[PDB]
């Protein structure tokens, strides 16, 4: 009896963890396309603040 | 004598500041999602006379 209830206990374990770990994975994916749009905008006000000495 | 240099030097004062006009509509003109955006080098260098207001 006591070892099936143990049992019973890690699957519920396992199965929240599993949920957990999707949702961080779109999370950090989302993290990289912020990066990209960061550097982006950075070179556009680069290339402003550039051309005013001509 | 003296009206004839005052309009030559007031031309040149002119034709210089419109250039700068075009200069800076195209300044805004640009934005992202454009050919001519890169890193420079060290643009943030003051320039040398640096003409004040």
């Amino acid at each position: 009896r006591e070892m099936e209830s143990f049992y019973s206990e890690l699957k519920w374990q396992e199965k929240n963890t599993l949920e957990e770990i999707a949702e961080l994975q779109g999370d950090i994916r989302r993290l990289e396309e912020d990066l990209r749009r960061k550097m982006m905008n950075l070179k556009l006000a680069h290339t402003r603040l550039e051309s005013r000495t001509y | 004598c003296l009206l004839q240099e005052i309009r030559q030097q007031l031309n040149s004062d002119h034709r210089d500041k419109m250039e700068t006009l075009e200069i800076d509509r195209g300044c805004l003109s640009l934005n992202l999602t454009s050919p001519n955006i890169s890193l420079k080098v060290n643009p943030t260098r003051i320039p040398k006379d640096s003409t004040t207001l």
